[PDB]
């Protein structure tokens, strides 16, 4: 990235909003961090679609709850080299606290975290 | 000593049993409620009261279902979400493991968490 170049996927404001949105626990600052996300020009081919319903608006207390919903997001695989082990460990643990499934990566694993502490 | 209650009991027993026994029928399910079997006498020829337990020995005659606990079981009670909190929670109880969950809830959700 430089100021005279043109734009990117992940800018400087874009991540301390990010940053401090996670550590604050407020999704206020979240939300602010989507307008300020979806608030730029074309990107990518995703972008120029746009949604388009013919239903009526409904009360957002019917619809499916957080948690049946977060037991479909995975992360993908990461490499036990390329990373510390402190970081893939707390992707894992935290992944396997709320359901949701992790990945192992390429370089298997180490066998001594097979059962918990 | 708990023997005497044991053979406390077990007189009662054989009392009522001879009780109804001489009364003719065969078990106690057949006279709970047949209260016409019952019948009002005096006090003496020296009381002269009026006494009258009538008001008592009528009875509302049943029909179909019986005058006893024909069902067995508990009357269940419809249950609230924490049921489907149970089949989420399947880890806590199979290995022992924390879990964080979130969920929408209403005013018409009585005494949540109660079974987990």
């Amino acid at each position: 990235f430089r100021k005279s170049g043109d734009r990117h996927g992940w800018e400087g404001g874009v991540i301390h909003t990010l940053q401090q949105a996670v550590t604050n626990d407020s999704y206020t600052t979240f939300k602010k961090y989507s307008e300020q996300v979806n608030k730029r020009p074309p990107m990518q081919l995703r972008d120029l679609l746009e949604l388009r319903s013919t239903k009526a608006p409904v009360p957002v207390d019917e619809v499916e709850s957080i948690t049946a919903i977060r037991k479909r997001f995975i992360t993908p695989g990461m490499s036990m080299g390329a990373l510390s082990p402190e970081a893939h460990g707390t992707l894992n643990v935290a992944m396997n606290r709320i359901g949701a499934k992790s990945d192992s990566g390429e370089g298997g694993e180490d066998p001594a975290r097979f059962r918990p502490d | 000593t708990p023997e005497k209650v044991v053979n406390l009991f077990t007189f009662l027993a054989e009392e009522v049993r001879e009780i109804l026994a001489g009364l003719g029928f065969r078990s106690l399910n057949e006279v709970i409620g047949r209260t016409d079997l019952l019948h009002q006498v005096s006090r003496g020829a020296e009381h002269l009261d009026d006494l009258d337990l009538n008001p008592r020995l009528a009875q509302v005659d049943p029909g179909e279902n019986a005058r006893y606990c024909t069902l067995q079981g508990r009357n269940e009670v419809p249950d609230t979400l924490d049921a489907r909190i149970v089949a989420d929670a399947r880890p806590l109880f199979e290995e022992g493991e924390k879990m964080q969950l979130a969920y929408n809830a209403r005013n018409t959700q009585r005494a949540i968490g109660t079974r987990l």
